[PDB]
């Protein structure tokens, strides 16, 4: 399958401009339609526009016209989207997608880029262990508190531990900072024979924290 | 503006048939597309040109478009099919996605496993105390978490978060955090999380004594 | 115009 790789998550000030890249790896963007679609958190998909690199013609949603620009570089097989005059309502996951010419469907999508539009300062999380003070099963976890913006990625034992893992959606605190928890259920007997380390990465503040959850 | 209306939620018992509708004005005259989006993942094309299926899509997925309605049909629905589904058609030279439907795949009632976590020493040194209650692997989604500090019902000092249905077992998990200042935290002994759910004959209380 | 046709299929 053609893989569409998009640039990293970003925080942008209102009134500014954002540029998202979409690299086609193992395929081409020539003789195809490259389209940008966005999704605000907990909301639906919204079509922004399309571009045909070969015919050098774009078509933008009437509501994005004059504020969005879709471009492509032939030698690199990379598409770009530029959204100017950013507003709080522009906070969304931006997806790039490829589809056939004269066919308005999209068979290949990128992973998406979260673009947060805020005046607020970037802040790395404080990571605290959640350990019990339960029968055959115990729960351990990590409390990822007071961070901004989203996202935060959490893994257990550098990604080796995946089964029994629940990473909860972040909650917005009254302070305007995000808080999240990540839990793992394990056998009670394992709390004395095994190590459980939660790895937290917050790319916007370039923070990386490894925390052991012990009872 | 063109609006493509979809029901916000659709439920299916395993093995049964899910029908997700998309309602639009001249819909039958347009080619409809359908996308599947699992929690935290990119959309996947499931149907194009009203009823065509991409190579990687099981034959249990089918489409139809007539008059003012397109329908996505999922025969023998499985836990694997839990996702948000979006219809898509063109109008006035613009790609229009439908309202979106969350498809819930039913399972048997599962009571939650309840766990309470006291605040870490590291957090108490910061000035705040977060007490965490976990409700793990329950079904259905409806559950009530009641915080009690020294038998006193708490209000306005907690926030909760629920996961989407699990891809294999079709359950939910819930996390609730009670935030207090270190000073208010040290004025009390008993910290309790009281849980109500369909699968519980009586409320389940998980507690600890500070210290 | 006629370019819109490269973006989707008319039924």
């Amino acid at each position: 399958q053609v893989t569409l790789k998009e640039s990293g998550a970003e925080v942008k000030k209102p009134g500014s401009s954002v540029k998202v890249s979409c690299e086609a790896s193992g395929g081409t963007l020539s003789n195809y339609v490259i389209t940008w679609v966005r999704q605000a958190p907990g909301q639906g998909l919204e079509w922004m526009g399309g571009f045909i690199p070969t015919f050098r013609t774009a078509m933008y949603a009437q509501g994005f016209q004059g504020r969005v620009t879709i471009t492509a570089d032939e030698s690199t097989s990379i598409a770009y989207m530029e959204l100017t005059n950013l507003r709080s309502e522009d906070t969304a996951v931006y997806y790039c997608a490829r589809g056939p010419l004269s066919r308005g469907y999209y068979d290949y999508w990128g992973q998406g880029t979260l673009v947060t539009v805020s005046s607020a300062s970037t802040k790395g999380p404080s990571v605290f262990p959640l350990a019990p003070s339960s029968g055959g099963t115990a729960a351990l976890g990590c409390l990822v508190k007071d961070y901004f913006p989203e996202p935060v990625t959490v893994s257990w034992n550098s990604g080796a531990l995946t089964s029994g893992v629940h990473t909860f959606p972040a909650v917005l605190q009254s302070s305007g900072l995000y808080s999240l928890s990540s839990v793992v259920t394990v056998p009670s007997s394992s709390l004395g024979t095994q190590t459980y380390i939660c790895n937290v990465n917050h790319k916007p503040s370039n923070t990386k924290v490894d925390k052991k959850a012990e009872p | 503006s063109y609006v493509l209306t979809q029901p916000p939620s659709v439920s299916v018992s395993p093995g049964q048939t899910a029908r997700i509708t998309c309602s639009g004005d001249k819909l039958g005259d347009k080619y409809a597309s359908w996308y599947q989006q699992k929690p935290g993942q990119s959309p996947v094309l499931v149907i194009y040109q009203d009823n065509k299926r991409p190579s990687e899509i099981p034959a249990r997925f089918s489409g139809s478009n007539s008059g003012n309605t397109a329908t996505l049909t999922i025969s023998g629905a499985q836990a694997m099919d839990e996702a948000d589904y979006y219809c898509q058609a063109w109008d006035s030279n613009t790609g229009v996605f439908g309202t979106g439907t969350k498809l819930t795949v039913l399972r048997t009632v599962a009571a939650p496993s309840v766990f309470i976590f006291p605040p870490s020493d590291e957090q108490l040194k910061s000035g705040t105390a977060s007490v965490v209650c976990l409700l793990n692997n329950f079904y259905p989604r409806e559950a009530k978490v009641q915080w009690k500090v020294d038998n006193a019902l708490q209000s306005g000092n907690s926030q909760e978060s629920v996961t989407e249905q699990d891809s294999k077992d079709s359950t939910y998990s819930l996390s609730s955090t009670l935030t207090l200042s270190k000073a208010d935290y040290e004025k009390h002994k008993v910290y309790a999380c009281e849980v109500t759910h369909q699968g519980l004959s009586s409320p389940v209380t998980k507690s600890f004594n500070r210290g | 115009g006629w370019l819109a046709g490269l973006f989707y299929q008319h039924k």
